């Protein structure tokens, strides 16, 4: 069982790594503590496929709190993600490095906000706006140091309606707290 | 043919009101 | 400001959840059940929980409750449009709601909650605009989501060019047991099936008393809705401007405008029953139904449901026109019509036995519920008079639009 | 000879025709012919030259020429008189100092023997503004009933939002060609 | 069985064999694997986590996974010794109080019962600066004569030239592929 799964997730089959994802998973949302393989699918996260690279976020975002110290392994991992040419990828990386309640993580994870905060595509900001409200709630000295603030205000008055409209309200509730 | 009413065409504007 | 939104079970089991925030723990789920079977034996059980600190706010689905915990002083009305959104979402992608596809189709699921909301704020809702970033059978997104018509793909083409409207009544009807009737309220919906090609604007424009008002001809039979909902694509301050309903139809059926105003006309279906129940003996209904509405329009498929007793058995029904059926699971007789025309009058006396026991509680008097639906009648008189489509290429369109009468809440008090 | 060709391409059809941009400098003629050939309101600067473009509908592909209304560009229409056969004036509602200077131009542009087959196509433009006036205030200022063999028609059109131009391309059409 | 198949993928090239990039932080490892995977020298941001790249190269696809040398990654090097074949050390010839370092950390990762079938593949990064020794004086230093059953071999290559890079290429594949 586990070991099957460890052993299927460390193949050099891409279709046994899809299988093995789905399992773990299907795992989790069954209700099975899927934690202790957390190191075993970090080797089995840079993927070309996007199906798996999904399933991989998800897993690190539910199992990082669990094992923040497994979680060190996935910094570069992210900074690789956050300038793929793909605006979708980006958005997911920028959505996952927010998710990750990891206070060693959120350190390391200023350069890729700030790198997207003025971002040219519209998902890539309103992903920004929100990764910078996530940053501001789990680490408010954080994103007070990283100057977040005044990338915020002026997301307000520029294009994107949807994009201000995200900026506005992680403004919003950066200075509700 | 259809239940509750057979479906009519419409108009493109108030053509009265110019 | 929801905190994890999750997807619970008739039994309990979270099907899926899908934390946002991360301030509530996932553990609060397990006392949402008992809170919940505390809060119904109680009588005190409401859409919006509370686990301590962490707010239990969410809907009944149909196999499923769509809790979403939430810790803050988040807006209740946000996480209702937000559960309602995530509804319609599932419904559009899958056919069915239940735990048959929870468990099926999680790869997708996953995929859609995680791009739905982030951080507890939505930001994409178009189930039309999703399908086409999310699909369980990836590229870009579409420059929809990110221009400002999120409601209407660029570069739709169709071979012909016909939008169908549905102009649907609600009749609802709130007779009180005196004869009188208390809310009497007409609902409109005009529900069009847009199929064209390219990004046209229609421009809807109907008989309003308003705009006959304003253009000088407020003479006319003209349709006087208390109040009118336009849809997203419609634009509010077109309409605040010169009631000028200007807007891109979205590809596929959708709403455009839900119009509401009072009625004060006579109610289409009159239903005259009375009941002659013996004490523990028998029981005598002596149900007669007046078609109040134009004989010109035949009422398709007229259901009144007349409740009748529970423990009754035995029981006959004496009819004029159509069948008269006793349903033992809903406890009433449903005089079902299959065609009622116009001033009809369809009189039945019916006629079943009680047992000598009397019954250890009452069990109240349910409104009589008439089912009538007149296809090809407008009860508020609205009439559709031109629907504007520009199209940038040039294309001589076909639009459509059919009026369906029906009732809504038309409810008679019993005695 | 034989026309069999001829009629061939003309079953599906084959006259094009042409168009003229002319008018008084922000007037909206460069936005005009954007929004007619692309569909959008696109900001230029001033026309110091011209441009040249080509709209395609109702089978003809109505070509337009857009001309500035710049003081040293003025006298420059003449160039494009040569072999032309269509003229769109585009006025400036919105201007009453510069309204007596758009119709000395455009009297001037009429008063020329070379130029007799282009219809008047008198266009409404910047028509989002209460100063703008009506489709016969403009007319009646501007004379157009006076112009005799000239067959001139005002039509209001928004650069803003485009109302009126389906119509005044229709006319257009309906002035060039004579057939059904 | 029949393997049949096998023989006919195997006439033109089935092989493909694996490759590891371990070292001490700035010493070449990120260029020299750009420069093997692409052919140019990129300049990369110090490797946090790790970087996973193949090379194809001789029929053969040497997978090269890029281990930095950081402090909190240097016991990390023992999750990618599961499922692995080969191990390329890179040294840093520029660091003298570095040598020492990146030796002890060769000798514990040198000293794994699980990592006997990985043979040695000592690369001399940074040989563009004067300072930098030679392909002997480095391996005495280092003791990899001493290495008992380890198959070693010192080649010195420019990370900003790219010479030495075919000859060791060649090298792995010869001590991987015991064929013709
Ligand atoms: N906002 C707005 N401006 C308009 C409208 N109609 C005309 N204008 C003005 O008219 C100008 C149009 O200039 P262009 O479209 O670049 O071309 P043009 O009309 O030939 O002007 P020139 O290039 O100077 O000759 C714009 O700069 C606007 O200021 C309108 O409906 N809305
Ligand atoms: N100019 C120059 N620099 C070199 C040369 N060889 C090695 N370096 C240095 O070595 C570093 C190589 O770093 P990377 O290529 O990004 O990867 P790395 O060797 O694993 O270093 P880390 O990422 O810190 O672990 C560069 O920053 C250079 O400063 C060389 O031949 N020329
Ligand atoms: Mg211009
Ligand atoms: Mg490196």
């Amino acid at each position: 069982e586990i070991f099957e799964l460890k052993a299927e997730l460390n193949s050099d089959k891409k279709e046994k790594k899809k299988e093995a994802v789905k399992k773990v998973i299907a795992s989790m949302t069954v209700g099975k503590d899927v934690s202790a393989l957390f190191p075993d699918v970090v080797n089995c996260m840079q993927t070309d496929n996007l199906e798996l690279k999904k399933l991989v976020y998800l897993y690190l975002m539910n199992y990082a709190k669990s094992q923040p110290d497994m979680a060190i392994m996935a910094v570069n991992t992210f900074v690789k993600d956050c300038e793929d040419p793909n605006p979708l990828i980006r958005a997911l990386a920028v959505r996952t490095m927010g998710c990750i309640r990891v206070d060693k993580i959120t350190e390391y994870l200023c350069e890729p906000l700030r790198k997207c905060l003025k971002d040219e595509d519209p998902y890539v900001r309103k992903t920004a706006a929100v990764c910078v409200a996530k940053l501001h709630d789990i680490n408010a000295q954080l994103v007070e140091d990283q100057g977040f603030l005044d990338t915020l205000k002026d997301l307000i008055s520029d294009s994107n309606p949807m994009v201000v409209a995200n900026a506005v309200a992680a403004l919003s509730e950066i200075a509700e707290s | 043919d259809r239940k509750g009413g057979s479906y009519s065409q419409a108009a493109g504007s108030d053509s009265a009101q110019s | 400001s929801a905190s994890a939104v999750y997807v619970l079970d008739l039994k309990g089991k979270v099907l899926i959840c899908r934390n946002y925030r991360g301030d509530v723990d996932m553990s609060e789920v397990e006392h949402f059940m008992p809170i919940l079977m505390e809060k119904e034996e109680e009588g005190m059980l409401s859409p919006i929980l509370a686990h301590g600190g962490v707010r239990f706010m969410w809907i009944k689905h149909n196999n499923l409750y769509l809790v979403a915990t939430s810790k803050k002083n988040a807006c209740v009305s946000l996480v209702f449009s937000f559960l309602y959104k995530v509804v319609q979402v599932f419904s559009e992608y899958f056919k069915e709601l239940e735990e048959e596809s929870i468990r099926d189709n999680f790869v997708i699921i996953y995929e859609l909650l995680d791009e739905l909301m982030d951080f507890g704020y939505p930001q994409t809702t178009d189930s039309k605009i999703l399908q086409e970033y999310i699909t369980q059978e990836a590229p870009r997104p579409p420059a929809t989501v990110t221009n400002a018509v999120s409601w209407r793909s660029e570069g739709i083409k169709y071979r012909k060019n016909e939008v169908f409207l549905d102009v649907i009544e609600a009749v609802n009807l709130l007779v009180s047991a005196n004869g009188n009737v208390l809310r009497s309220e007409i609902v409109g919906s005009i529900k069009m099936r847009v199929f064209l090609s390219g990004m046209p604007e229609l421009r809807l424009g109907l008989n309003d008393k308003v705009l006959f008002d304003n253009t000088g001809r407020g003479k006319s039979k003209s349709v006087e809705l208390e109040d009118v909902k336009f849809h997203q694509c419609v634009r509010l301050s077109r309409f605040e401007n010169d009631r000028t309903i200007s807007f891109i139809p979205p590809d596929g059926e959708f709403e455009l405008m839900s119009y509401r105003l009072n009625t004060h006309v006579k109610p289409l279906i009159w239903i005259e029953s009375v009941i002659e129940k013996h004490s523990h003996s028998r029981i005598e209904y002596m149900v007669k139904a007046k078609s109040q509405f134009k004989r010109r329009s035949t009422a398709n498929n007229v259901e009144i449901h007349i409740p009748v007793p529970n423990d009754a058995d035995s029981p006959k029904f004496k009819t004029t026109v159509g069948s008269v059926k006793w349903v033992p699971e809903n406890s009433e007789i449903v005089w079902s019509v299959k065609s009622f025309p116009g001033g009809k009058e369809y009189l039945m006396r019916a006629h079943f036995g009680l047992p000598s026991v009397e019954a250890e509680d009452k069990e109240g008097k349910p409104p009589i519920s008439v089912k009538f639906e007149i296809p090809y009648f407008t009860t508020s008189g609205i009439q559709v008079r031109y629907l504007k489509i520009i199209e940038k290429s040039g294309y001589q369109a076909l639009p459509w639009v059919r009026y369906i009468t029906q009732n809504g809440d038309y409810q008679l008090r019993t005695q | 000879g034989n026309i069999f060709a001829n009629l061939f391409k003309g079953l599906f059809g084959k006259k094009e025709m042409r168009i003229l941009m002319v008018g008084l400098d922000a007037a909206g003629k460069t936005t005009i012919l954007y929004k007619l050939k692309l569909g959008e309101i696109v900001t230029t600067i001033p026309t110091i030259g011209f441009n040249v473009e080509t709209v395609e509908y109702k089978n003809i592909s109505f070509t337009v020429w857009d001309v500035g209304g710049q003081d040293k560009i003025r006298p420059l229409w003449r160039h494009y008189f040569q072999n032309t056969q269509g003229l769109i004036f585009v006025v400036d509602s919105n201007d009453r100092e510069r309204v007596n200077e758009a119709r000395e131009e455009l009297m001037r542009m009429l008063a020329e023997d070379e130029l007799r087959d282009a219809v008047l196509l008198v266009f409404a433009n910047k028509q989002d503004l209460p100063n703008a006036m009506n489709a016969a205030e403009i007319t009646d200022k501007l004379g157009l009933h006076s112009l005799r063999h000239r067959n001139w028609y005002i039509q209001a059109t928004c650069a803003t939002s485009g109302d009126g131009l389906y119509e005044g391309l229709d006319w257009l059409s309906n002035q060039l060609r004579n057939q059904k």
